[PDB]
């Protein structure tokens, strides 16, 4: 659960990311498709290469859902209703893919900002992505 | 596992520029702070109630170095990682009673530390080469089980 | 996020078990200690060969714990108040052991109630337990 | 897999009591019901949107038995599972792109089915022997991965 330390650890870490949010949301995806091919099926319509309008257009979006969450940690469910019904109903995005997308986002943040990323920010950021995931993995019915 | 003939070099190459010593102490320490429930296997290590204490505790380092040493003295013996971790899994199963889920967790942890280390040179394709290796160890170590 | 259905099936299925619940807490633990031996280490002070007064006593405490949750479906966190802290920050129970204790509790119910263990009830009881699990493993941080 | 003389007589002692036509359809039906996301890889199999539509879906029952017939043949060769399951692995790996995790869920749903229908004849011990085998089939199918 995101406690106060966790909340302030995320905000204070994401805030730093700044404008790169988009380049890092995309890198992660791009790292996912490569590190775990079994996720490439969820996108037979993208140009899935080292960046084609798609992966960065998509990355740009993933980067915004997180910024919304990061700004509403206190109550994610309401502020995450849509996506949850897009992944747990319409798309039936297999639950364990949120686990492989979080990882890559951690390997992405960590490669670019290795000085804010202390063990606590890590532990703290492994719970954001976890409780964002769980949220997007409710709707299922 | 089965890395290619190009993936074999991606890994072998950058394992030579990563101070496995520090990495080993950062992975193990980073695990324990992130996945708390594993501190239960290292209770003879003293105190681990605060992130700092853990990432300072001399025991974690001395052991980390050991963890990554076998990771490395296991690298290159890829096609037969099953014959390299034999007793080492026996020890984990019978002696330590570790659950193999935790080996996938550690391989993941080490894989992020590396990123913090080689930074920009840890390009996506390299991640995907290490990703398969760490799975190979992760599943080799889970071998002698039930 | 339990639909109104699950709340009913869970209350009925548990409700049909009635008296038997205790006996099930125990059966569920034997099937666990023998199916997933890695879990026996939390119970070294115990003797767990088969139908020994110890598992039999812990088992009733396990069934009673679920009887309360089943009865406090709306506020699970409070209902469990101390079982969570007693699980996470103390015995430091690995989270997979919850996953193995849910499937062996489910398997018990099926062996004993093939009559009323239709796929729907099976799906709803599965959620109830995953739910009871996050709780016991939420106070990890 | 590491099945002892007793463990082995139990498992095979138990398949003879299993009606494959029946089991295979209830297990795969319960899979599609308990874990919704799984329905995707199927979809084509017709109207799936309630316990009744998946249970009653004819094709779910046919496929469900091929699945068991495989699990059957596999059982007839516990000593060399990987070999047996080789061809089926790159079918789920390349063709299907099914996360190897789903292979254990299905395995663990077949166990809940053997119980629902074999009752007392699925004592704690027999189930244990069988849980092994399930891992064996899961790790087996999760071989030729890429
Ligand atoms: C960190 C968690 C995730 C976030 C917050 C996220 C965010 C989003 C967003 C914002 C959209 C686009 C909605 C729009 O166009 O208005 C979306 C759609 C989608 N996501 Fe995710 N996603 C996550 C995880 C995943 C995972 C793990 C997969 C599977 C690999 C996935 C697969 C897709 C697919 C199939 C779509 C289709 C969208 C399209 O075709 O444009 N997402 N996601
Ligand atoms: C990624 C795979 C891992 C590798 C390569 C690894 C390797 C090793 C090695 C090299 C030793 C040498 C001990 C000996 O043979 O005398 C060891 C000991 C041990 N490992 Fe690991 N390990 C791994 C994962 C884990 C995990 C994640 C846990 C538990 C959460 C764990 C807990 C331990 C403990 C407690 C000891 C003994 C410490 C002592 O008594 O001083 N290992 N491991
Ligand atoms: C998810 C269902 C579970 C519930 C609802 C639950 C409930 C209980 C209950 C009621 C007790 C008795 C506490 C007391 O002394 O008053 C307890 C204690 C404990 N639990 Fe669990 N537990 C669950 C799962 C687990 C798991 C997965 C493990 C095993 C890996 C575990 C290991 C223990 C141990 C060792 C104790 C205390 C030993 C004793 O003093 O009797 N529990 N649990
Ligand atoms: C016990 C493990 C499994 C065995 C024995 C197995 C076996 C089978 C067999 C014999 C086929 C026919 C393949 C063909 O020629 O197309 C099949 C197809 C398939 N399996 Fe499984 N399978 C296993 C687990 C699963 C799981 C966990 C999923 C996940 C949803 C899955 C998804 C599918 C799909 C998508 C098809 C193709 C659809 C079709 O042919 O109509 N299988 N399976």
């Amino acid at each position: 659960v995101l406690s106060a330390a966790d909340k302030a650890n995320v905000k204070a870490a994401w805030g730093k990311v700044g404008g790169q949010a988009g380049a890092h949301g995309a890198e992660a995806l791009e790292r996912m498709f490569l590190g775990f091919p079994t996720t490439k099926t969820y996108f037979p319509h993208f140009n899935l290469s080292h960046g084609s309008d798609q992966v960065k257009a998509h990355g740009q979006k993933v980067a915004d859902a997180l910024t919304k969450a990061v700004g509403h940690l206190d109550d994610l469910p309401g502020a995450l209703s849509a996506l949850s019904d897009l992944h747990a109903h319409k798309l039936r995005v297999d639950p364990v893919n949120f686990k492989l997308l979080s990882h890559c986002l951690l390997v992405t943040l960590a490669a670019h900002h290795p000085d804010d990323f202390n063990p606590s920010v890590h532990a703290s950021l492994d719970k954001f992505l976890a409780n964002v995931s769980t949220v997007l993995t409710s709707k299922y019915r | 596992v089965h890395l290619s003939a190009e993936e074999k070099e991606a890994v072998l190459g950058l394992w030579g520029k990563v101070n496995v010593d520090e990495v080993g102490g950062e992975a193990l320490g980073r695990l324990l702070v992130v996945y708390p429930w594993t501190q239960r296997f290292f209770e003879s290590f003293g105190d681990l109630s605060n992130a700092d204490a853990v990432m300072g505790n001399p025991k974690v380092k001395a052991h980390g170095k050991k963890v990554l040493q076998s990771f490395s003295d296991g690298l290159k013996h890829l096609d037969n990682l099953k014959g390299t971790f034999a007793k080492l899994s026996e020890l984990h199963c019978d002696q330590l009673h570790v659950d193999p889920e935790n080996f996938r967790l550690l391989g993941n942890v080490i894989v992020v530390v590396l990123a913090r280390r080689l930074g920009h040179d840890f390009n996506p394709d390299v991640q995907a080469a290490f990703q398969k290796v760490v799975a190979g160890v992760a599943n080799a170590l889970a071998h002698k089980y039930h």
